[PDB]
DNA sequence: GCATCCGTGAGTCGAGGG
RNA sequence: CCCUCGA
DNA sequence: TATAATCCCAGGCTGTCACGGATGC
């Protein structure tokens, strides 16, 4: 839903 | 002349000052008058309080403020388009945690708008006002659940703003369910975070049966507060990592932090008192000693429980009574606006810490005052409920300044509102007046502030009433609350009395807004006086309670409306407060002291007092208000005249003596008159325009602008190409026009050149170049002119250069130059006039004065009203006022009548008997008996069974007088009316509405840039739209043809209406029309969105309406 | 009220027919300058001036007047339209 | 939104006879105003259209002979009045105009119920056609005479009301 | 800059029909005048003012097209211009044009 | 001819880029000073129309006598300069994206 | 000869209920609530009311007012609503040559359900007045033929004949069956009853009809 | 209407119905190419099945569709009334989509493209009538009579 | 087959003011 | 477009 | 062009209803 977040998320699997 | 005043109430307190709500709310917030040390924690104190200490320079502290001089007076700010303000000076230290070291400076936080000592605002040059909020009380209230019968829904509502509206449930299956930012969780979780244990919690809620059963979930009491934290927070935050800090953060900030949530100080009163408990702060709960604790939550879920159950002692709540709703005056609201700009501000103090050097830093170099700045200018500027003031005349200022308004920020949305808010609510009684609304889609949302009524300081409303004791009503004024009023019996204020004591063994009273009849020993308190029920227009009219309250509203909007002539009057007839009215709207000038007046002049007024000092008053002459209403102050005394406290020195605009005037007294009768008053018009004695009557001045301010370009600077200049001198005459050698000239639509203001654009001649313009050896000259004529239907005489110029002291424009302009034009307006055909009953309408004729039906002496009445509107209309007033002001007319007198403590029928009776023996008995000394005419007239009176037949004429005549009839002739014949004319003197105004601002006509003109239909709005030379439902007209005629020229030539078909305008001054048909253009731009837009649209023949191959142009 | 009103009305089969015929007469009468008229001197309408009596200005009166006459004849198809046209322009030049 | 159409007041001329309302000189000026440079031309009054126009430009430059030439223009030709809101077709009717001094558009006392209005300070607006077939479909249809019943009840819309019926009764 | 959401802003680049009539007006009177001329004078005009193809034309090039010398076009040019200006004193007709 | 009809249909990409008449490169709209189109900018003059009638951007061709014809140094058409009122430009994407009204429009037509 | 009974009688101004206010007691008046006060005002304008009188009075009034602007916005709705789902049709020719119709009921039953009564005038009129005959009605000695639009005299007669029991119903030809593509046909249709004659094939009454509903539902209350 | 005082001629609130009637549900195919379920026109539906009749196929069974106005307004057959009505996004999706054509058979379609309306001095039926006086009709008659 | 969240509607014209 | 005021 | 830095733009902030359509016991 919320880009932010979801970017947070995607760089925070690295 | 003598005025004789009706009624047997006392006032027992005077009107409390009318403006002290906006004036007491701005002081009480900004405490300017308070040493910083003595002020309280209210205000942009409170500001300053919540925002300050900043962490995280590690520490920013605040220490005081202060407010200095306005850079700049009231007049010379709106003169000079600034804003009326004081600058913020605050003191700020930097604090070290390690270091220690101590850096102090005060910074300048930019200015705050202050308001005059009418109650208004000066922004950008425009007078404005800060009109009241109303809405939803903050605390805890109880409704029933709509879909569940016998259920309820708890709701803790904190100030607008400050925090989430919360919602408890019982939920179908059983369990307690709570509603936050629309999400729903059990009750118990929270409770557990609160750090509350099952036994704790059954054997408080154990009482009321199975309520509590709902509230017990094994899996909450199996965790510590910690665990349950996380728990709840992993259910408000999804994909947000359950950090422990993280949690506690964001919870403490939701609910315990009195930084971002508060409650209403009222909302803590009226938790407190509905709950039974004590709030320590203004949250829900706490943050002590590194755990959460319970304030509220607990005591509402057991109240609920309570009410949910049956439980005796526990009550719903109306969310529409006026205890539970609160107003949200100029100070509040400033403060809001004031703290959401510090807390801005602090944000960029923290960003401005973590860079930058940690060792050298100042409160200088940390604050930016900008974010405050703007903060406070959109509150003034572009916000809700900060208007444009309404200046027409004092009454309007006044009550505008008195208005509250349900809508705006954090208000309800309009088409959201329906009738529960609208209502008039019973505890509206003394507080909100129940007539004074505007007509249509705002109906109910905008109100007013009763009379006698008080905002207290925590935004709630009080009227006044007498304490009485073992059927004794004391002087003793009570101002209460909605709730403190429900609490006991209220007599009414016409009660009978005999000194202090209640003489009716039965007296008509209110026990929570019902009406009762009761003894005087049940009797606990009295009402003040009819005028605490309505506004302060309502109280302004005569025979009120003969009036329908619509036609009653409309007299009041009306009076709002009322332009002021020159020659105003007070009405014959006055309800008291046209006085008091003129007092505190500050229009007339008063003697500040006892002592002997100096001088008297136009533009000056000095005065001696008992001191000895010379005080010298300035006069405001001609001054043109929002409206275009001239406000200019006549003085109304003479040298060396005596004058002590209170006296008057000078009637401003609109007022006679002290007493407010809004329109002019004249003589009417009401009759039909050759249909021209017909369905509401009116019709008017000439002699109206020749005495000056309904006679106004009017000033039109205009401006033009000349700015730096590219193509070279435009210029103010006496010199324009291709004008002759008799265009230039009025212009001075600047070229500006000449005070004190006539100026007609196409005369030119102030002349102004402009360089022109990139200009390719035309082969036809080089041409004609050659032919008339004449070069193209390198400016044009830019210059400002008069808007068609507008003109007058100049008063005055105020010229702003570029380059000269004190002055300094919007970059790229080099001078503004505005030119004020007046007028003075005769009364016309077309003009809208109105009475305070609601009576309204155009005049629609003008007779010449051998035209007007007139008295057997020979007296042509003024106004023709027609009769056909009374009987609809229901108000009555106007009627009695015509009769009592026809007894004036006669005695020479005029009246103080208040509300619904009259002048009653007997008494209007013998005054019109006194007025008919010098209007008759001055005939008969004159060697004049009764003339045929009355003796017919008296005849069909017979007939009509409006005298006793076999009187002698004088005294049936007499009888007619005291019905308020007499006879009357007919100017164009001679011959009387068929019966007896009801004549008398009425109070009636000019209202803002005149034909000569809303005549307009339009051939061709400027058109919109994308659509390429026309403009709309006057000033613009608009064009009247053709709607939708207009198109719907024509297409139900059938018309075909002229629709299509609607929707063509008339509009948006450029090819269309260039060769139509052609084709018709060249005497030639109109050609077939083609398409318009906004259809062009419909297709390229759906192109935009992808979609291809294709105008097609029969035979489905494309046709082109761009012709080609778009196609490759 | 346009006088005979009822008459036309009366005439046709739809009002809107007379509508048109009426507009199509008026335009025949203001492009061929008048001169096809089937009105005689003293039938011609007129407009009252600062002078003295003259000719009215408005073309759909005219038309209006002409076809209480009954000397036109309406109806869908009875001629080629530039046939009409060439026609007329040949019996009245403009 | 479209050219050639004004607004003002209404007020009510008893004078008018049913297919009439006053129109105000100003107004009609500039609603007629290419028609008015055309008979300009016609007459002497000026040499062309552009002399003409300058002329109107500004209203001391304004002489009568170009009312006389205005009324001249306007013969024979209806405008059209509407109000809003506009409920149902006969919330606009046609009207052959009569020049008025003031500012007031003058409507005549029975339609005034098709239109609901009464003079409160009510405003209408005025539409001039431009063809030939504009002006026979608002004169023979959208005329007001030609419409006296209700094309909803079929009962007169136009009747007689307040004063009138009152002074018959009596 | 700001955005328009602008109906308050009226189109200074397309023509108004007043505009428009003004140019065809003149465009014509201007014919008229020209008509008033001979043939080839009135045609040294258009093709030095550029009524014809668009633009202005040197001496040499409508010389050159009617088969004369530079001073003679010229001539011709000047003698149309002085009988323009004689019918332009007569008749008084282009006058207004000049704003 | 006469339009009988009107038709409303899906668009191409290469529907779309025959409508247009150029690309637009860069989110440009008019230089800081000269208030001129950027070269290849939203209002640039190569792409969309002139901005006079029948006149280039440097100037080059300023009469009626060049119709059709595109200037060779600023590259601009010599036409009417309604033209900008109508003529398509268009943009390029790497990767291409979905038009929203068939996403969210319910129910969803490509879902 | 009172003025007030004049102009109210004539029609010319004022009602019963206004005129009573005028003269009588001003009556009862509602709560906030939708309730009815126990207490009713007996004054008259002409009397002149209490403070509490005005204040009841002062509710109503709020109340109407507000219902009365509400209304105003959603009628509009409707109105256009109508206006768009009605516009396409149009008298498109003379016949549809449908041999369908509708039968327009003179007769309704009573509440009582005792028996079947004659419906009100103006109910037969606004169902009767201008229509088409779709088939022969022969009643008091009168031939009615199909194809006969029937006057308003028709229709009286029409109901004289009820009462004479003589004729329960009345074929018709309505819009309703009318098999016209894209509008209606002129026998269909009806009267133009602004012109009280058949209507002008090309008439559009879509418009019409949407116009006419919607006018004076801002009226309803 | 009539409780509240209003006269109103029935045969308008017929109109109206009638185009609530409009459309009809298919309980069954045939032999057509219809789906069952499918919601279209009551004209359409009987055009076809005389046309599957007169071919000998079978009949489409459906059942009559009653819909409010607004719904009915929305499901015309002209994709430029229904885009001007409402749901404007959902009507030009759908509409691009099915590349449907507007026949500009209703007035409202006319009237944003500023064509003629196909009602009053605009039907086709007296639209076409010619006006001609007696001496330039026997002209005629007599340029026709002499070829 | 029955609740629940999302999207789209909710009178016209005119005026003034920001 | 928001407010406010007119119909 | 070179101490060391490694998951947020916060804006939180509420009194309408009715219909259609997808979604969830
Ligand atoms: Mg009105
Ligand atoms: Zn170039
Ligand atoms: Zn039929």
């Amino acid at each position: 839903s919320d880009p932010v977040r979801q970017y947070l998320h995607e760089i925070g699997q690295v | 002349m003598e005025i004789k005043r009706f009624g047997r109430i006392r006032e027992v307190i005077p009107l409390p000052p009318l403006t002290e709500i906006q004036v007491e709310s701005y002081r009480r917030a900004l405490q300017a008058d308070v040493p910083p040390e003595k002020r309280e924690n209210v205000g942009i104190q409170a500001a300053f309080r919540e925002t300050f200490p900043i962490e995280e320079g590690l520490v920013l502290d605040f220490l005081e403020y202060r407010l200095g001089e306005p850079p700049f007076p009231q007049d010379e700010c709106r003169e000079k388009d600034l804003t009326y303000q004081a600058p913020l000076y605050a003191r700020l230290q930097l604090i070290h945690k390690d270091t220690g070291l101590i850096k102090e400076d005060e910074v300048f936080l930019g200015h705050i708008p202050l308001m005059t000592e009418d109650g208004s605002f000066i922004i950008n040059g425009a007078d404005r006002v800060i009109v009241s909020q109303i809405h939803r009380s903050p605390g805890v209230y109880f409704t029933p659940d709509p879909a569940r019968p016998g259920r309820y829904i708890a709701s803790i509502i904190p100030l607008p703003k400050r925090g989430p509206w919360i919602d408890l449930e019982v939920e179908p299956n059983g369990v307690v369910s709570m509603k936050v930012n629309k999400r729903k969780f059990p009750l118990v979780l929270l409770l557990r975070v609160l750090g509350y244990d099952q036994e704790t919690l059954a054997r408080e809620l154990g009482a009321y049966g199975e309520l509590v059963q709902g509230l017990m979930d094994e899996s909450v009491f199996a965790m510590r507060p910690e665990e349950a934290l996380i728990r709840l927070f992993t259910l408000l935050r999804p994909g947000d990592p359950p950090k422990r800090d993280k949690a506690v953060a964001y919870v403490y900030g939701l609910i315990a932090d009195p930084r971002r949530y508060d409650l209403g100080e009222a909302g803590r009163y009226k938790a407190e008192e509905k709950l039974g408990i004590r709030l320590s702060g203004r949250t829900l709960a706490r943050f002590e000693d590194g755990e959460f604790k319970d304030e509220v939550f607990l005591p509402t879920l057991r109240y609920l429980f309570a009410l949910t159950a049956g439980v005796p002692g526990h009550e719903v709540d109306d969310i529409d009574h006026l205890g539970n709703r609160r107003i949200r005056t100029v100070g509040e609201l400033m403060t809001d606006q004031f703290r959401v700009g510090l807390a801005r501000l602090a944000r960029g103090v923290r960003e401005r810490m973590l860079m930058g050097s940690e060792d050298s830093l100042t409160p200088a170099k940390l604050v930016n005052s900008r974010p405050l700045e703007a903060a406070i200018r959109e509150f003034f500027s572009r916000s809700q409920l900060s208007q444009f003031k309404d200046e027409t005349n004092p009454l309007s200022s006044l009550r505008h300044k008195r208005r509250i308004s349900a809508l705006g920020p954090g208000g309800l949305t309009r088409e959201r509102a329906g009738f529960d808010v609208r209502d008039v609510h019973r505890t509206h009684y003394g507080r909100i007046c129940p007539v004074e609304t505007p007509e249509g889609a705002n109906i109910g949302l905008i109100t007013s502030l009763a009379a006698y009524a008080r905002v207290d300081e925590l935004g709630f409303i009080r009227t006044p009433y007498r304490r009485v004791v073992g059927g004794v009503v004391t002087d003793e004024v009570v101002y209460m609350t909605a709730t403190e009023e429900d609490r006991y019996t209220i007599a009414q204020a016409n009660t009978p009395l005999e000194g202090n004591r209640i003489a009716a063994e039965r007296v008509v009273a209110r026990r929570k807004g019902e009406p009762v009849i009761v003894s005087p020993e049940e009797v606990e308190f009295m009402d003040v006086s009819p005028k605490q029920v309505f506004s302060v227009n309502t109280n302004l009219i005569p025979f009120l309670e003969h009036d329908d309250a619509n036609r009653a509203l409309m007299g009041s909007n009306m009076q709002t409306q009322a332009v002021p002539l020159i020659r105003a009057q007070a009405p014959v007839v006055m309800t008291g407060l046209e006085e008091r009215v003129v007092r505190d709207s500050l229009a007339a000038l008063y003697a500040e002291e006892d002592g002997e007046v100096a001088k008297v002049d136009g533009n000056r007024i000095v005065v001696r007092y008992e001191d000895g000092r010379l005080v010298e008053y300035p006069l405001r002459r001609f001054y043109r208000s929002n409206q275009g209403t001239a406000l200019d102050q006549r003085p109304r005394v003479v040298v060396g005249q005596r004058v002590r406290k209170g006296d008057l020195l000078a009637d401003g605009p609109a007022s006679e003596n002290g007493f407010l005037a809004l329109g002019q007294n004249v003589l009417v009768a009401i009759m039909p008159f050759d249909g021209y008053n017909f369905e509401d018009a009116i019709v008017i004695s000439e002699e109206l325009l020749k005495r000056d009557f309904y006679t106004s001045i009017h000033i039109e301010r205009y401006e033009i602008e000349a700015r730096d370009t590219k193509l070279g600077p435009e210029r103010i200049t006496r010199d324009i190409p291709h004008l002759s001198e008799a265009a230039l005459r009025d212009l001075d050698e600047e070229g500006v026009v000449r005070i004190g000239a006539e100026v007609k639509p196409g005369d030119i203001l102030v002349g102004r050149t402009s360089f022109k654009g990139e200009s390719e001649p035309t082969p036809e313009e080089r041409l004609l170049r050659s032919i008339f050896g004449e070069k193209a000259r390198d400016v044009k004529d830019t210059s400002l002119r008069v808007p068609p239907g507008e003109g007058g005489i100049v008063v005055r110029t105020v010229r702003l250069r570029r380059g000269d002291p004190g002055v300094e424009l919007k970059p790229g302009v080099r001078e503004v130059v505005r030119v004020y034009v007046a007028q003075k307006r005769k009364l016309q055909v077309g003009d809208k006039l109105a009475n305070r009953h609601g009576n309204k309408g155009v005049v629609a004729k003008i007779l010449p004065v051998e035209d007007m039906p007139h008295l057997p002496d020979g007296t042509p009445v003024d106004v023709i009203l027609n009769p056909l509107g009374v009987p609809s209309r229901m108000n009555l007033g106007q009627i009695l006022e015509t009769h009592l002001g026809l007894a004036g007319y006669f005695l020479g007198q005029r009246y103080i009548s208040p509300i619904f403590d009259g002048a009653k029928e007997p008494e209007i009776k013998e005054l019109l008997a006194q007025a008919f023996e010098v209007y008759f008995g001055k005939r008969k000394g004159e060697g004049f008996g009764v003339d045929k005419r009355e003796v017919e007239v008296l005849r069909r009176a017979e007939k009509l069974g409006l005298v006793t037949p076999g009187k002698t004429p004088e005294e049936q005549l007499k009888e007619l007088f005291l019905q308020g009839k007499v006879v009357l002739y007919d100017g164009r014949t001679g011959e009387p009316i068929e019966g007896p004319i009801v004549v008398g003197q009425m109070f009636i105004m000019k209202l803002y509405h005149m034909v000569e601002d809303k005549m307009h006509a339009r051939s061709t003109g400027p058109y919109s840039l994308i659509t390429q239909q026309p403009l709309g709005g006057k000033a613009q030379f608009g064009g009247q739209r053709f709607g939708e439902m207009e198109v719907w007209a024509l297409e139900a005629y059938g018309a075909a043809h002229t629709l299509q020229e609607m929707l063509t030539l008339k509009s948006d078909d450029i090819e269309g209406r260039n060769a139509a305008y052609e084709a018709i001054i060249k005497g030639e048909d109109v050609p077939e029309p083609s398409v318009p253009e906004s259809f062009r731009v419909l297709v390229k837009e759906l192109q935009a969105l992808a979609l291809d649209v294709q105008t097609l023949d029969e035979k489905d191959n494309p046709v082109d309406i761009f012709e080609g142009l778009a196609s490759k | 009220a346009e006088p005979g009103i009822d008459k036309l009305f009366g005439m046709v089969d739809s009002k809107y027919r007379l509508t048109v015929v009426v507009a199509k007469r008026a335009q025949q009468l203001l492009r061929h300058g008048f001169k096809n008229t089937v009105l005689e001197p003293e039938e011609r309408p007129k407009m009252q001036t600062l002078e003295g009596l003259f000719d009215d200005p408005n073309a759909v009166t005219w038309a209006m007047k002409e076809l209480l006459t009954g000397r036109l004849v309406f109806g869908e198809n009875l001629v080629p339209e530039d046939r009409l046209q060439k026609e007329m322009e040949r019996l009245y030049p403009v | 939104r479209v050219d050639y159409s004004g607004r003002s007041v209404i007020v009510v001329g008893p004078q008018l006879k049913l297919h009439q309302c006053g129109l105000p000189k100003r107004m009609a000026l500039e609603l007629f105003k290419p028609f008015l440079l055309k008979k300009m031309e016609e007459k002497g009054i000026a040499p062309n259209v552009k002399a003409a126009r300058r002329m109107l430009e500004r209203q001391r430059d304004i002489k009568d002979e170009v009312w006389d030439a205005l009324e001249e223009v306007i013969h024979g030709k209806v405008v059209l009045l509407n109000r809003a809101p506009t409920l149902h077709r006969l919330g606009i009717q046609a009207f052959q105009p009569v020049l008025v001094e003031g500012q007031s558009i003058q409507l005549h006392p029975l339609v005034c119920e098709a239109f609901n209005a009464d003079f409160d300070g009510d405003q209408m607006a005025v539409h001039v056609p431009l063809s030939s077939f504009a002006q026979a479909e608002a004169r023979i249809q959208m005329l007001s005479a030609h419409n006296l019943l209700s094309p909803a009840s079929g009962e007169p819309l136009a009747k007689p009301s307040r004063d009138i019926i009152l002074g018959l009764y009596y | 800059p700001v955005s328009l959401e602008g109906d308050f802003i009226p189109d200074e680049h397309l023509p108004s029909p007043v505009d428009a009539a003004t140019q065809s007006l003149l465009s014509e009177e201007l014919e008229k005048a020209l008509s008033k001329l001979s043939e080839r004078e009135a045609m040294v005009l258009k093709l030095r003012k550029g009524l014809i193809d668009g633009r202005e034309h040197t001496l040499e090039e409508v010389g050159a097209f009617f088969g004369v010398t530079r001073e003679r076009i010229r001539q011709i040019e000047n003698k149309a211009l002085r009988k323009l200006k004689y019918h332009e004193s007569r008749t008084r007709k282009l006058r207004d044009f000049l704003d | 001819k006469e339009v009988r009809k009107v038709r409303i249909a899906l668009a191409s990409p290469e529907k779309i880029r025959s409508w247009s008449y150029g690309e637009v490169e860069k989110p440009e709209t008019i230089n800081y000073r000269t208030l001129k189109p950027e070269r290849d900018g939203l209002f640039d003059e190569r792409i969309f129309g002139p901005i006079k009638d029948y006149e280039c951007a440097c100037g080059k061709y300023k009469r009626q006598r060049f119709e059709g014809k595109v200037c060779e140094r600023c590259g601009v058409e010599v036409t009417k300069s309604i033209v900008r009122r109508y003529r398509m430009g268009h943009i390029e994407l790497a990767t291409p994206a979905a038009h929203i009204w068939f996403v969210k429009d319910v129910p969803s037509k490509i879902g | 000869f009172n003025p007030l009974y004049v102009m109210a009688q004539s029609g010319a101004r004022g009602n019963p209920q206004q005129i009573r206010q005028l003269c009588g007691l001003r009556g009862l008046m509602q709560k906030p609530s939708g309730e009815t006060f126990e207490v009713p005002v007996r004054s008259s304008f002409r009397e002149g009311l209490t403070v509490l009188e005005y204040f009841i009075s002062s509710h109503g009034a709020r109340k109407g007012g507000a219902d009365t602007a509400l209304r105003t916005a959603d009628s509009g709705y409707l109105t256009r609503k109508l206006v768009d789902v009605t516009h396409e049709i149009v008298v498109r020719e003379a016949d549809c040559g449908t041999t369908n119709y509708i039968s327009v009921p003179l007769f309704q039953p009573d509440e009582v359900t005792r028996s079947l009564r004659l419906r009100k005038r103006a109910d037969i009129e606004a169902g009767l007045y201008g229509r088409v005959l779709a088939r022969e009605v022969e009643v008091l000695g009168v031939r009615l033929e199909e194809g006969r639009y029937l006057s308003m005299d028709d229709v009286h007669l029409l109901i004289k004949a009820a009462e004479a029991g003589e004729i329960q119903e009345v074929p018709v030809r309505s819009p309703l069956t009318c098999q016209t593509r894209y509008g209606v046909c002129q026998k269909c249709y009806g009267y133009d009853l602004s012109m009280a004659r058949p209507v002008s094939i090309g008439e559009a009454v879509g418009i019409v009809a949407a116009q006419s509903i919607g006018e004076p539902g801002t009226q309803l209350t | 209407y009539r409780a509240q005082g209003v006269k109103l001629h029935d045969k308008h609130i017929e109109i109206v119905v009638r185009q609530m009637m409009k459309y009809v549900e298919v309980t069954d195919p045939g032999d057509s190419r219809l789906l069952e379920g499918q919601v279209l026109e009551k004209w359409d539906v009987e055009a076809l099945n005389e046309r599957l009749i007169a071919e000998g196929k079978t009949p489409v069974a459906w059942k009559p569709l009653l819909m409010g106005v607004t719904k009915s307004a929305l499901s015309t057959k002209s994709w430029l009334s229904a885009a001007s009505f409402q749901n404007t996004t959902h009507v030009l999706t759908e509409a691009a989509i099915a590349g449907k054509k507007d026949e500009l058979i209703g007035l409202k379609e006319n009237v944003i493209l500023g064509r003629l309306i196909p009602a009053g001095t605009g039907s086709d039926f007296v639209r076409f009538t010619q006006v001609v006086d007696q001496k330039t009709l026997k002209a005629i008659e007599e340029a026709r009579k002499e070829a």
